[PDB]
């Protein structure tokens, strides 16, 4: 199960429709802003999220291809499975002093479930099964241009519990944002996929559920999402050839010409891609 | 320390022009759940050029739609819209961080005096 | 209470402002982590100018959570800060260490005050 | 091994975009600021961190090049092996009462570690070797203009713990930095470093370090950061023929002509270098 041999940058673009992408739970639910200037913004983690559960549906738990992290599952109780599995039991609070120990029960986690081999994780619980660092990481998303936020007021007809006057319809809200746009970033780096045999399928696989990421997630307040463009750079070497920086700048979007109105549309802007180095491969996954 | 007529400070006037929107609003359509603050609010102070346009729009609607019923105020309204607008020269694509401070004490100050009388 | 609601010291203002946003959010949002205090009484001494104009937003949206329910306490809470801010002329960039002890003050005595019933 | 023989002054520029540079570890973790002005704060310890972790990862263990362990190492074993490697008994407290014996339980160490050739260690403790200065320093990092942390919601699938309370079953919390321009300063000495021996071929290895240091960084907390300038200065004899306050003097930084209100990028900034006296040579493109 050989690590990858080259470093890797890459590039994602997706829109939104009269939708909320993401609410964040301390503002109502409305769609998360950055306050200064009006660029909305979401995180990683609900990407991630995503990728898991495509991933699962995909793959139905084939082995090797668990997901760690299920839904309002126990982490301790897995921890003490894992030690059982290298045949040790935990410390309350520590690895075994035994190295060979901890790093059976390590490779074993590995070994087992993938989304650890991806993105690592914080097991420093109780039954301390040690830290992951993960080889695959991502950045905030923010939007080109600001948004708008829009509130919907709606009406329920039947009736919620007696009262008084329960017909009395209550008044209920949705928050959408009419249209908008987005940009991501990410990384990949061998001598991390090293320590945990990050192989070449796996990135097969993750490029598959990233770009079929939103088909699956349908959902009555989510909307319409999609995904547009998908640029990867491939190094020629373990270590990079060039500052990640300059790369990213090979890629503008600006408005397309004759786009006078608000945008509402994918077609309302023009994108573009330079000439990379000469170290590097800029391939169009999609 | 009061509402000052004479401030002349660009986020100060757009602070008191949203101010009046609002009142104005406010006696057009009653009953509803969510004002134009709690709609606008921050948008508003980010991008200036971008919403106070929109607005404008409807403020229009309305004052077209009030003239037919005998009702007035909203005369007073449109003169204050038409001094406000007048001392502003135009509208800036968006403000310093330190400058949205400033635009919530002209709201603040001009929303008070609305709230006598 | 030792309040004094006839002071008129900016930074005493100031702190009674903090004191009374801290409580509107601790009502909005039962069973919440922390405070605001915990979270922003650094920045809010240190830059003034800065932050005070961001807590005003979220003010506005616990507000708006709180007014649509029977507890109409939170209109009581928004008079407050009309007559607070309403002797304000401007925000401070920078205040010396000998106001950032009255800031603290004016912010005690008026948290005593909205706990009385 | 033979030392340098000038002295040496630079300067250097980087920046951070929706990250953590450095967190304050007792205020929760948020970034550090100037409680008077609210710039923010890197200290330099962290730098020197990455600095060791660019180099081992380089070099990987290459003779004269050991890193001193620094991880999770007790300390005082090196010192007493420097002594037994040495031939010396090791003294706790002391150092050997044998001058050139003395000075050798440390130049084994010099001999070995290039970290302690580079920056010098505290060598008094409970295994006794002495003191090392190190012919390199670095100060603090401040950042151009104000900065305003943020803070953020998180929910969570799963449970870590026994919690038999009984969705969305936990927050947490992130500290971000939307943008942020930083400086730093750095002095190099040579009558230090003749006595230690630090070399030209170490200060190209720690040019290159400095290049490239945030490449191999990446973290979920950390988001995006890079480096942007450095300018190097070199006097013509082993003791400075100017002042370092009028060097230094000579980079000003400024806001272009967009200022537009909040700045968002590198290319809302302007730099400029001024030009030196006789005896200093300026070498930026670095």
């Amino acid at each position: 199960m050989t690590a990858i041999a080259n470093r890797y940058e890459f590039v994602l673009l997706f829109d939104v429709e009269n939708g909320n992408p993401n609410g964040d739970p301390d503002a109502g639910n409305m769609p998360r802003i950055d306050p200064e200037t009006g660029h909305g913004l979401v995180t990683d983690v609900c990407l991630k999220r995503k990728i898991r559960n495509h991933v699962a549906l995909t793959k139905e738990g084939a082995e090797r291809f668990n997901i760690y992290i299920q839904e309002k599952a126990i982490l301790n109780e897995t921890h003490e499975r894992a030690y059982t599995a290298c045949d040790l039991k935990p410390e309350p609070k520590k690895l075994p002093k035994k190295v060979e120990d901890a790093k059976r029960v390590t490779d074993w986690m590995c070994t087992n479930f993938y989304d650890i081999r991806t993105f690592g994780a914080v097991m420093t619980t109780e039954v301390n099964c040690g830290q992951v660092r993960g080889p695959v990481q991502m950045a905030f998303a923010r939007s080109v241009e600001p948004v708008v936020p829009q509130e919907v007021s709606i009406t329920r007809m039947a009736v919620t519990t007696k009262a008084e006057a329960e017909d009395n319809r209550t008044m209920g809200r949705k928050h959408i944002v009419p249209y908008g746009l987005y940009v991501a970033h990410g990384f990949i780096s061998a001598p991390l996929a090293e320590k945990t045999g990050f192989s070449d399928e796996d990135l097969t696989l993750f490029w598959d559920a990233l770009v079929n990421m939103f088909e699956h997630d349908r959902s009555a307040a989510r909307g319409l999402m999609s995904s547009r463009k998908l640029i990867v750079f491939k190094h020629q070497n373990r270590l990079g050839n060039a500052p990640a920086h300059k790369l990213f700048d090979l890629v503008k979007v600006s408005r397309a010409e004759g786009s006078s109105g608000p945008a509402r549309s994918f077609a309302d802007y023009a994108v573009t891609v330079g000439q990379a180095p000469e170290g590097v491969e800029v391939k169009e996954m999609l | 320390v009061s509402l000052d007529p004479a401030r002349t400070d660009r986020p100060y006037l757009l602070g008191r022009l949203f101010a009046v929107l609002e009142k104005a609003q406010e006696d057009a359509v009653p009953g509803a759940n969510a004002t134009i603050k709690d709609r606008y609010l921050a948008s508003a102070s980010a991008n200036p050029g971008q919403v106070f346009h929109m607005l404008l729009k409807n403020a229009s609607n309305h004052t077209a739609k009030l003239r037919k019923d005998p009702e007035r105020k909203a005369i007073h309204y449109e003169i204050m819209m038409q001094e406000i607008i007048d001392n502003i020269s135009d509208f800036p694509v968006t403000m310093s961080s330190d400058e949205q401070g400033l635009f919530m004490i002209g709201y603040y100050h001009q929303r008070k005096a609305l709230f006598t009388k």
